[PDB]
C-alpha cells in the first residue's frame, strides 16, 4: 500500500490510505519558485474549502446535504464495493459544481446564523 | 448591556495599497507589451458599489509610475537583438540635393557619401545616401547628429510600432476601483464607484503637444490639473469629441541595404522617385474653430469672468517640446502646431509643415539613441485628438488678459488622462464587534 | 451579491456575504512572483491571528473578552442596523490593536490551563 | 521572558511562552523569494502533521497512546521540573519518528472509523 | 583567396577546450502534488491502454 496503491481499489477499500495520500499532498530558479508557489496555493485552496464546509477538522466527514438520486442510479453496496474512485469521480463529474455549491448554502449558510441565535440568546 | 468582543472574517473592508499588477492584453513581431505578457479575461466583470462615496486622486496615483517602468523596460527590450552602428561614426563628406523639389528650408536634404566597413576585416566599401538636416551636424565634412555623445542602434525592421492595448488586472487580495462620475475633475468623493477585476485596455501611444488616440469625455470638455492657480503646472484638456489628424509623406522615397560584418546589415535611404514635396499634416478649420471655442468656455469658469483668453506657440525648448511628435508608420516627425494656437477669444483645412529625423531618445534619456530604419513608398497616417496639454504664461495679476501655450516632455501625463479613473485597494478580511453573546 | 457587494449595506446585512468574501482572498518574472509570495504570507497570518484565538473553525465567534463601552458610545441597534462595516472600522481604528492583545492573552491563557487540567485527572 | 527567553526555564514554566513562540514562526530577487517559500512550506507541514494527529487547533493537546517506558528512564515530574526543552529534545531524539508514526497509526485511523458509525446511526 | 564558411551570415565562437561534450545520464522528477506513472508493458506501441 504505497503512494496510489489504493487507486485501483474499491471506494470502500481505499478509505484506509486517506492519510498516506494525504501526507504526499506537500532562469532555473524561476522554474523552481513558480512550481512551489502553484503547490502551496493550491493546497490552501482545498483547505478554504474545507474550512467553509466545517470539515478541515477531519479526513472524512457528514454533511445536511441530501443526495440527489438523478446524480447516480446506484444502490449504496453498489457504489462502495463495484467501483473504484477513478470510475466514480468521472461518473459524477458533471456535478460537482453543484454539490459544492449546495454545501455552502444549505450547511455553512444556516448553521452559522442558527448558532449565531443561539449565543446571541 | 453585558456587551461582549465577537469577531468576524470576511469582512467586507478595504484600504489604499499599492501593488504589482498582472500585465495582460486582448493581442509577427511588435515593440509593444503582447510579447511579454497573457491574454485577457474575454468576459470582464464589474460590480457597483451603492452608496460609496470612495475618494480618488489622480495626481498621486502610483499606477502611472508603474506603467511608465513597464513601458520603458518593454521598449528596450526590442533592442536588444538588433544592429549597433558604432562603425558609421565617419567624416562624411556631403552636398545639397539637387533635384526636381519644391524643398523645405534650404539644406533640409542632403546627399551624403562615406568609407564603410564590409562582411571582411580585410575590405572597404564606398557608399551613399541621402540623410535628413537634423541628423547631420557641421564639423564639407560631417557627422551623424549624436557621434560624440552616444551609441547609435538601429531598429529592427521586421518589429511593428503599432500601439497595442494593456490591460491591469489585480492580484488576489487586492481589487481595483473605478469612479463613473461624469465631470469628475480627478479629485475627492467619486458619487458612483464600482470594482473591477481588470482595467480598460490603454494604448501606449506617443505625442506631444496634443493627446492622441485616447478616451473622450462623456458630455463636455475637462479641465484639470494638480493646481489651477498655479502657472508652472501642466493643464490637462479632455475633449468631448474629436479632432481628426491627417499627415502624410509624399515622395514615394526608395530603400536599399549593405551587410556590414558577418552578423549586421544596415537600411538607408535610395534615390527619391519623382518630384519632392514638404511632408505635412493637416487640422481641420471648422472643426478645431469649434474645439477652441468650447475650451475657452470651460477656462472662463476656472479663471474667471471678462479674461481675455489667448492662444500661442511655445517660447522655446528643444524639438521635443516646441513642436507635435508622431509616430506613424515607425517614421517619427515633428510639426508646427503655430496655427492651431494663433487665436483671440473674447466672445477649410490648416496645413503644417512638418520634419522627419531618422535618429531619436524618445525617452530623453542621455548616452540612449536609436536610428530608425527608412520605410519605402509613400506613408499616409489618420488618427485624432483626443485632449491637449496646455500652460499659462500668466500667474500675473497685472492684466485682464491671459495667455496659454503648449506643454509637454513628460510622457506620464499622457497616461494620466487613461489612469484618472483607477484606484487601487487591499482587502482586510478581520474585524471585531460588540454584540452580546456567551460561550463555553 | 458579488465580491465587496455588501460595501453599501449595514454591518448586520453584510454578515450574510462573508462566506462569499472568503472565496477571494486567495525581470517581471520577479515581480509577479513577489506579489503572490506575499498575498500568501498574508492570508497565513490572519488565520494564525484566528488559530491563537480558536476562533479559526468558524467564520464568526465569540470571545470571553468584555467590549469596555467606554470605547465607543453608541448602542447596539445604532451600529448593527444604522452603520457600514467601512464606517466601524474607523469609529475603532485607535483600539483594535488593543483587542486583539486582549484575545491573545487574556481568553486563550485560561482556556488552555483549564483545558489541561481536565485532561490531567 | 522574550522570544526564546524560554530556553533558559526548566520545561514546566516554558510552557507560559508557548504563544510568544509561536507568533515568531511566520539574482538578489532569488535569494528573496526562496528563503520565503521555504519557511512557508516548512510552516504549513507541521499544520498538517497536526492535522493528522486532530490537534490542529490547540497547542497543547493529549492523545491516547502509551508512552514507552525504554524511551526514557525518568520520573514525570523529574521532566517537567529538573530539565529544560532543549536537554530533553536531545534523549528522545532517536524515538521522535517513531512517536509521530504512532500517533497517526494507532489512534486517529481508529477514531475516525468509530466516528463514521456513529454518524451513520 | 576564400572565405570560412557563414562568414556571410553569423558570428562565430570557439568552444571552450576545457568543456567536454561527453553526456551525463540526467533523471527528472515530479514536484509535490505531480506524480509520474510509467507503462510497464512489452511491445508497447506508445499508444492505448498500458495494461500494468
Ligand atoms: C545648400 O544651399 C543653401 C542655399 O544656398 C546653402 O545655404 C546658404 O549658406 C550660405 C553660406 O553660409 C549663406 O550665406 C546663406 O544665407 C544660405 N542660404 C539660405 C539659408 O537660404 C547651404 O549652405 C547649402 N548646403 C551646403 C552643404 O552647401
Ligand atoms: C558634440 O558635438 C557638438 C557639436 O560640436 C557639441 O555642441 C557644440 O557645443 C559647443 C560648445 O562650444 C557650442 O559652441 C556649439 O554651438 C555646439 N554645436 C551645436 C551644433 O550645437 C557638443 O557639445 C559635443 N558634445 C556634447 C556632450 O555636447
Ligand atoms: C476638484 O473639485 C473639488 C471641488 O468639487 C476641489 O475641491 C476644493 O478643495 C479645496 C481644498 O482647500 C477647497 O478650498 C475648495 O473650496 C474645493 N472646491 C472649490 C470649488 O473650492 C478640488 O480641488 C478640485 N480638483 C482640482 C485638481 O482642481
Ligand atoms: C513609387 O516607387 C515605386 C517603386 O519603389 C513604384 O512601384 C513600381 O511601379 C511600377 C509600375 O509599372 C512597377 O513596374 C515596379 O515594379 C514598381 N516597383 C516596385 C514594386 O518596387 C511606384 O509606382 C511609384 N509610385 C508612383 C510613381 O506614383
Ligand atoms: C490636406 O489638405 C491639403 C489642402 O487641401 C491637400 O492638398 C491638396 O492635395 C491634392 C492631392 O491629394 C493636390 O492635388 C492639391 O493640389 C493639394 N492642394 C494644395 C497643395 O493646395 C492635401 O492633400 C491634404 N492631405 C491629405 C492627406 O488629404
Ligand atoms: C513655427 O513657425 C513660426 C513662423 O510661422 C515660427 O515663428 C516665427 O519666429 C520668428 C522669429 O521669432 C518671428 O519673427 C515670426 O513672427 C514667427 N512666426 C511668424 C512670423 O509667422 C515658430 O518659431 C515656428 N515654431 C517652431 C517650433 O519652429
Ligand atoms: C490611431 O488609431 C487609428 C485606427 O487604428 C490608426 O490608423 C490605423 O493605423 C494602422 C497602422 O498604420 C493601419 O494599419 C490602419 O489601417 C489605420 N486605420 C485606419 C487608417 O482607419 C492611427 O495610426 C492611430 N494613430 C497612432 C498615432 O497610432
Ligand atoms: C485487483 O482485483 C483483485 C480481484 O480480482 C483484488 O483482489 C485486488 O485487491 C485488486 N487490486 C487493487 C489494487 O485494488
Ligand atoms: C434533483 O435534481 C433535479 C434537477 O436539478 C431537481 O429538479 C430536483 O428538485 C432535485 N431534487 C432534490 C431535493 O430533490
Ligand atoms: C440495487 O438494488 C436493486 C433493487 O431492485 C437490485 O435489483 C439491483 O440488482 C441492485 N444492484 C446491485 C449492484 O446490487
Ligand atoms: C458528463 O459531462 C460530459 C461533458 O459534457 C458529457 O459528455 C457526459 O455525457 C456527461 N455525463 C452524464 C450527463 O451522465
Ligand atoms: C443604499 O443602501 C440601501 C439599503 O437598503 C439600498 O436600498 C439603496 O439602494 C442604496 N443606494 C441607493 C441609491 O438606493
Ligand atoms: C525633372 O523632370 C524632368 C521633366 O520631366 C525630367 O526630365 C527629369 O528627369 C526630372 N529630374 C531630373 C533630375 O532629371
Ligand atoms: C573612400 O576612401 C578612398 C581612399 O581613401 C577615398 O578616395 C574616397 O574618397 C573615400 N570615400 C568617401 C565617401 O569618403
Ligand atoms: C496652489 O498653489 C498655491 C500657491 O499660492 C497654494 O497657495 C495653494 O494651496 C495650492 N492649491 C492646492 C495645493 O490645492
Ligand atoms: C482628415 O480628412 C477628413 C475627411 O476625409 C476630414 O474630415 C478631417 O478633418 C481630416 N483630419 C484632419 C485634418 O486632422
Ligand atoms: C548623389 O550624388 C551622386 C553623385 O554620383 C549621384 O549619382 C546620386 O544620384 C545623388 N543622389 C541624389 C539623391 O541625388
Ligand atoms: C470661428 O468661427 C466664428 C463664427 O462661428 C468666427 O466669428 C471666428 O472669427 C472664427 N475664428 C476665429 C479665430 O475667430
Ligand atoms: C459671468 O457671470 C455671469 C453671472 O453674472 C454668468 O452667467 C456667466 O456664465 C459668467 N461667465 C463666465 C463664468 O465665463
Ligand atoms: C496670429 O495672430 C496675430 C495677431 O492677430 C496675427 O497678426 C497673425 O497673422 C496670426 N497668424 C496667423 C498665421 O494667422
Ligand atoms: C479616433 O481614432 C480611433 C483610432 O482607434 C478610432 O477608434 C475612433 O473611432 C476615432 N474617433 C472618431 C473617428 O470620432
Ligand atoms: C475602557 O477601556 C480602557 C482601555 O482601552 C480603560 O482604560 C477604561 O478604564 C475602560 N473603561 C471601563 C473599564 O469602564
Ligand atoms: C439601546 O436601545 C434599547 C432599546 O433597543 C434601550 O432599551 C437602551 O436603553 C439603549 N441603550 C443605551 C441608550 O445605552
Ligand atoms: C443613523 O446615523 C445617522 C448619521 O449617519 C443619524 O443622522 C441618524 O439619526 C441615524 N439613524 C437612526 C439612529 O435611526
Ligand atoms: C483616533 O485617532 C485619530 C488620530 O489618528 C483621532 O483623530 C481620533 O479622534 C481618535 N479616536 C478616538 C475615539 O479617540
Ligand atoms: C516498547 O519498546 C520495546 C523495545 O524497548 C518494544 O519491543 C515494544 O514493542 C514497544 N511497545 C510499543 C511500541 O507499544
Ligand atoms: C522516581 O521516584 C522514585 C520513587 O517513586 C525514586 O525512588 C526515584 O529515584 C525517582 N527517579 C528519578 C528521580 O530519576
Ligand atoms: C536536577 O537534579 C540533579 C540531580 O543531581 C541536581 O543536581 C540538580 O541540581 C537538579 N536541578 C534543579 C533542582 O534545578
Ligand atoms: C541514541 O542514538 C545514539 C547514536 O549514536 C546513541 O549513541 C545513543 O546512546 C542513543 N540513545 C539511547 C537512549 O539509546
Ligand atoms: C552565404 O554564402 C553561401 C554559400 O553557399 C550562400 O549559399 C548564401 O546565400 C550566402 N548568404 C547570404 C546571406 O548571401
Amino acid at each position: 500500500l504505497g503512494f496510489l496503491g489504493a487507486a485501483g481499489s474499491t471506494m470502500g477499500a481505499a478509505s484506509m490510505t486517506l492519510t498516506v495520500q494525504a501526507r504526499n499532498l506537500l532562469h532555473w530558479g524561476i522554474k523552481q519558485l513558480q512550481a512551489r508557489v502553484l503547490a502551496v496555493e493550491h493546497y490552501l485552496r482545498d483547505q478554504q474549502l474545507l474550512g467553509i464546509w466545517g470539515c478541515s477538522g477531519k479526513l472524512i466527514c457528514c454533511t445536511n446535504v441530501p443526495w440527489n438520486s438523478s446524480w447516480s442510479n446506484r444502490n449504496l453496496s453498489e457504489i462502495w464495493d463495484n467501483m473504484t474512485w477513478l470510475q466514480w469521480d468521472k461518473e459524477i463529474s458533471n456535478y460537482t459544481q453543484i454539490i459544492y455549491g449546495l454545501l455552502e448554502e444549505s450547511q455553512n449558510q444556516q448553521e452559522k446564523n442558527e448558532q449565531d441565535l443561539l449565543a446571541l440568546d | 448591556e453585558n456587551l461582549w468582543v465577537t469577531v468576524y472574517y470576511g469582512v467586507p473592508v478595504w484600504k489604499d495599497a499599492e501593488t504589482t499588477l498582472f500585465c495582460a492584453s486582448d493581442a509577427k513581431h511588435n515593440v509593444w507589451a503582447t510579447h511579454a505578457c497573457v491574454p485577457t479575461d474575454p468576459n470582464p466583470q464589474e460590480i457597483h458599489l451603492e452608496n460609496v462615496t470612495e475618494e480618488f486622486n489622480m495626481w498621486k496615483n502610483n499606477m502611472v509610475e508603474q506603467m511608465h517602468e513597464d513601458i520603458i523596460s518593454l521598449w528596450d527590450q526590442s533592442l536588444k537583438p538588433c544592429v549597433k552602428l558604432t562603425p558609421l561614426c565617419v567624416t562624411l563628406q556631403c552636398t545639397n540635393v539637387t533635384n526636381n523639389i519644391t524643398d523645405d528650408m534650404r539644406g533640409e536634404l542632403k546627399n551624403c557619401s562615406f568609407n564603410m566597413t564590409t562582411e571582411l576585416r580585410d575590405k572597404k566599401q564606398k557608399v551613399y545616401s541621402l540623410f535628413y538636416r537634423l541628423d547631420v551636424v557641421q564639423i564639407k565634412e560631417y557627422r551623424l547628429i549624436n557621434c560624440n555623445t552616444s551609441a547609435i542602434t538601429q531598429a529592427c525592421p521586421k518589429v511593428s510600432f503599432e500601439p497595442i492595448p494593456i490591460h491591469y488586472c489585480a492580484p488576489a487580495g487586492f481589487a481595483i476601483l473605478k469612479c463613473k462620475d461624469k465631470k469628475f475633475n480627478g479629485t475627492g468623493p467619486c458619487p458612483s464607484v464600482s470594482t473591477v477585476q481588470c482595467t480598460h485596455g490603454i494604448k501606449p501611444v506617443v505625442s506631444t503637444q496634443l493627446l492622441l488616440n485616447g478616451s473622450l469625455a462623456e458630455e463636455e470638455v475637462i479641465i484639470r490639473s494638480e493646481n489651477i492657480t498655479n502657472n508652472a503646472k501642466n493643464i490637462l484638456v479632455q475633449l468631448n469629441t474629436p479632432v481628426q489628424i491627417n499627415c502624410t509623406r509624399p515622395n514615394n522615397n526608395t530603400v536599399k541595404s549593405i551587410r556590414i560584418g558577418p552578423g549586421q546589415a544596415f537600411y538607408y535611404t535610395g534615390d527619391i522617385i519623382g518630384d519632392i514635396r514638404q511632408a505635412h499634416c493637416n487640422v481641420s478649420k471648422a472643426t478645431w474653430n469649434e474645439t477652441l471655442g468650447k475650451v475657452v468656455k470651460q477656462l472662463r469658469k476656472h479663471f474667471g469672468n471678462n479674461t481675455i483668453i489667448r492662444f500661442a506657440q511655445s517660447s522655446g525648448g528643444d524639438l521635443e517640446v516646441t513642436t507635435h511628435s508622431f509616430n506613424c508608420g515607425g517614421e517619427f516627425f515633428y510639426c508646427n502646431t503655430s496655427g492651431l494656437f494663433n487665436s483671440t477669444w473674447i466672445s477649410d483645412s490648416i496645413t503644417l509643415p512638418c520634419r522627419i529625423k531618422q535618429i531619436i531618445n524618445m525617452w530623453q534619456r542621455i548616452g540612449q539613441a536609436m536610428y530608425a530604419p527608412p520605410i519605402q513608398g509613400v506613408i499616409r497616417c489618420v488618427s485624432n485628438i483626443t485632449g491637449l496639454i496646455l500652460t499659462r504664461d500668466g500667474g500675473s495679476t497685472n492684466s485682464t488678459t491671459e495667455t496659454f501655450r503648449p506643454g509637454g516632455g513628460d510622457m506620464r501625463d499622457n497616461w494620466r488622462s487613461e489612469l484618472y479613473k483607477y484606484k487601487v485597494v487591499k482587502i482586510e478580511p478581520l474585524g471585531v464587534a460588540p454584540t452580546r453573546c456567551k460561550r463555553r
